[PDB]
């Protein structure tokens, strides 16, 4: 989601 | 004061908030997700309470971002409510609500709550 | 339905909300408080997510109202986050956050939270 | 506060 | 009225809550979910504020339910904060927080918030 | 795990939380306000989800404190919902709701929301 | 989740 | 309130 940090 | 709020801010997750506070209490700008290239920008609109606050009190404000742009549509919107605290190290402390569009049946779990603190980096 | 959000909405407390939804996600209007009054009107600005939702979902949106107008300044602001559901009985179901400008020492209790359901009735 | 009911 | 909190309550989703309020502030009981089922029952524990409230106020209380029983473990817990209002139509009006156990990366969306009104009907 | 949770914890405002986690998922203890002498202790009860969590996931928990004891009665109750994260530096991250008993008319503003992080100090 | 409605 | 910091 564009509101969480980057992905793994 | 509009100036202090105007600028670029970042929060602990790595997201970018670029805002311009107008003299009429309006807030406009873009919000970018935590790292991830150029097309991670969304429009934000908000309002701030221009206070006669000679108390060392923060300025209350809020804004909304609907997570839809030309590349993505997450069918959700987030609203941040908080206070701007100026000084050499200005901060905007918020609490947010993220609501996703659901069917009648999952409405009960459509809203997430959290908090973010933004640090100012540029004017 | 899409711009079915446009119109006048009322909530259980008596407040009225008048908004215009722009085709690209904008929400603009006035929010008026107690008594109806004359200048119990405050500006509101927001955004809504325009999507296909085959699965009969509501439309996510949110807006803010800073509680200052040319007659009052309550040093606070409210943000409503929720969704629009249309139909015979359209409703906007929200949860809200009301933050007041405080000094550090009172910052721990700067925010109230609640919920409101708005209808066009 | 302008967010509540009236003070009637 | 004081131990009018004791009893069986229902909310709009269908869940049932059975509690005993102790004379000193304790709240103990079972919370049962969907279908009624058999072991959709989870333990709940809470506290309520026993006060004089001449000014017709409700009674503040809150409770928690960890979503694990000898048949399910949803790695989450819900806390309800609200107030009891008695009378012909007693109700418990709450707002709740449901936190799930996540890993750091998902901690930003570990908590849902909502509201529920419970009645003895 | 019950052990890790059991102990004394403090948060950034200076409050004290002393808790014992039982094997049956129960949480009991006392909560003390930020500095202020001995009679600032209140009873707390809660629950934690004993997880098979071999994911580096936190353990979900929650507890309640009604702000009434033999010295004071604030006619309010707070519930904290959060996760326990162990390690050498264990933390309990929460979001809380503080509800005050009000009349019908002010019910709309009876609940405050915030967040607190607790650091463990003693077992 | 055991906090929602039924999955009927 | 017993949940905030000390007083002034």
């Amino acid at each position: 989601h564009p509101q969480g940090p980057p992905c793994k | 004061a509009e100036a202090g709020i105007t600028g670029t801010w970042y929060n602990q997750l790595g997201s970018t908030f670029i805002v311009t506070a107008g003299a009429d209490g309006a807030l406009t700008g873009t919000y970018e997700s935590a790292v991830g290239n150029a097309e991670s920008r969304y429009v934000l609109t908000g309002r701030y309470d221009s206070a006669p606050a000679t108390d060392g009190s923060g300025t209350a404000l809020g804004w909304t971002v609907a997570w839809k742009n030309n590349y993505r549509n997450a069918h959700s919107a987030t609203t941040w409510s908080g206070q701007y605290v100026g000084g050499a190290e200005a901060r905007i402390n918020t609490q947010w609500l993220l609501t996703s569009g659901t069917t009648e049946a999952n409405a009960w779990k459509s809203t997430l709550v959290g908090h973010d603190t933004f640090t100012k980096v540029k004017p």
